RNA sequence: AAGCUUGAGUCUCGUAGAGGGGGGUAGAAUUCCAGGUGUAGCGGUGAAAUGCGUAGAGAUCUGGAGGAAUACCGGUGGCGAAGGCGGCCCCCUGGACGAAGACUGACGCUCAGGUGCGAAAGCGUGGGGAGCAAACAGGAUUAGAUACCCUGGUAGUCCACGCCGUAAACGAUGUCGACUUGGAGGUUGUGCCCUUGAGGCGUGGCUUCCGGAGCUAACGCGUUAAGUCGACCGCCUGGGGAGUACGGCCGCAAGGUUAAAACUCAAAUGAAUUGACGGGGGCCCGCACAAGCGGUGGAGCAUGUGGUUUAAUUCGAUGCAAC
């Protein structure tokens, strides 16, 4: 079944970092934009552009600065087998700082930082370096 | 295979193409591979090698 | 090179003689696809034709008998 | 609560198929029965013997009777969840796959227990019994030969409805779903473009090999992953003891299944590497064999050893490479 959509796009990702794509298309989800847009704002991608009306796609951008991909670990913590939770001071620092945490907060999906600079925990969904 | 002799022919002439004709056939291999009964996996097996062998 | 692909026929039929006898040896035993160059169903198709012939006695199961 | 199509389905045309089950039937060949011709052996092996044959076998021609399996096609061919399934033809029927399209709208995935299928052998009544063939007998072989080899030969192998429920049931890779540079192909379709010709454009499903990234302990696997993720289960936690005991559950029985403990050992393995070895393969070579010439070994004599003996028989040398 395709059970997890979020973990299957972080995958395609992993796909294209590792075989040098330029884009990467994949099924498109409103959570899904968000995570997009979020990894975008960190500075992981180039741009992300969602066309589909009854099929949505969603196309990735991908850098390779220097020779190398610059998304260079990504991995769901919380699953659909074991969901992480995690309280507001609990969020994790990933890589010492150098590096960062997706988290589903209940004020705008977004990263561990900036959930911890606003005071709101909330699932820890992946962790992208 | 049946064989005629057919006039203005030499004998070892016929004979060779009796032969020929054998060969063709592959009596004698057949009769080879029915001598003694195989085991059907042990033909698989053999089946296989032979199928390594003609990748070269 | 497979004649019955150059041909263009839905189904080869045991009433041509002529065309059977060409894919069959002269003691009575069928010549691979890999020697005449045909295709798998086709060949198969053959084959079924050439059973259907011995059957019915119009091409020998052996030459001897 | 309300909706969507891409997931998953069903409908239209097809596609091939050892997919099953049931019913018919074809050929060859073996065996046997009967007869005809025929005569000295046949059969077997490394060589033989047991066997068969002066009653006429084998050989061989004709007539049959049967039982089983399907040569050739046949191919890392195909189909099936697997176990498996190959003569042909019909009936019943499952499924797969595809092409254009139409519709349902998550109906999805896995699965503890549970249920069904499950090679072989075996077991059960009833059949059937040609070959083959456990057991069994004789012959050999052999130091012995309960074997390998030969001649024979019962159960079984074959069907009928049941039981059994194990296999190295093995892709030694759970099942499903997703993604990631490739090639050579093969197999099975299909749709366009003037098919201007077998063909061309590409472009979807299915299987095989090599191999990139990657991975791993390497070997290797490798868009059918053992790669990158997800789900879900199942199972492992040193070897032995032991997948055994005991108990349960199942079994007509054989046993199967679940599944220990004590004691015991410091290993148990896995891959690969250098070796050595092989009654493995390839290469070459030596008086190694063959072909030859003379010996020794038999005799006496010389000598040296050992063994026994002697008061002492100095001591060392011990396959070649001590005598
Ligand atoms: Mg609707
Ligand atoms: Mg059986
Ligand atoms: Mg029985
Ligand atoms: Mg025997
Ligand atoms: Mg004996
Ligand atoms: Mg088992
Ligand atoms: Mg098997
Ligand atoms: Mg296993
Ligand atoms: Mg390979
Ligand atoms: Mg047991
Ligand atoms: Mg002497």
């Amino acid at each position: 079944s395709m059970q997890d959509p979020i973990a299957d796009m972080l995958t395609r990702i992993r796909n294209g970092q590792a075989a040098n794509k330029a884009a990467v298309t994949m099924p498109s989800s409103k959570l899904k934009v968000a995570i997009a847009n979020v990894l975008k704002e960190e500075g992981f991608i180039e741009d992300f552009k969602v066309e589909g009306d009854t099929k949505p796609e969603l196309e990735l951008t991908l850098k390779y600065f220097q020779g190398k991909a610059v998304v260079e670990s990504i991995q769901r913590v919380s699953r659909p087998g074991l969901r992480i939770y995690k309280r507001k001071d609990e969020l994790p620092k990933v890589m010492a700082g150098l590096g960062i945490a997706v988290v589903s907060t209940s004020k705008g999906v977004m990263t561990d930082r900036a959930a911890r600079q606003a005071g709101l925990g909330g699932e820890i969904i992946c962790y992208v370096a | 295979p049946v064989i005629k002799v057919r006039e203005n022919e030499p004998f070892d002439v016929a004979l060779r193409r009796f032969k020929r004709s054998c060969e063709k056939a592959g009596v004698l291999a057949e009769v080879r591979r029915r001598e003694f009964y195989e085991k059907p996996t042990t033909e698989r097996k053999r089946a296989k090698a032979s199928a390594v062998k003609r990748h070269a | 090179f497979c004649r019955f692909t150059e041909e263009g026929v839905q189904e080869i039929d045991y009433k041509d003689i002529a065309t059977l006898k060409n894919y069959i040896t002269e003691s009575g035993k069928i010549v691979p696809s890999r020697i005449t160059g045909t295709r798998a169903k086709y060949q198969r198709q053959l084959a079924r034709a050439i059973k259907r012939a011995r059957y019915l006695s119009l091409l020998p199961y052996t030459d001897r008998h």
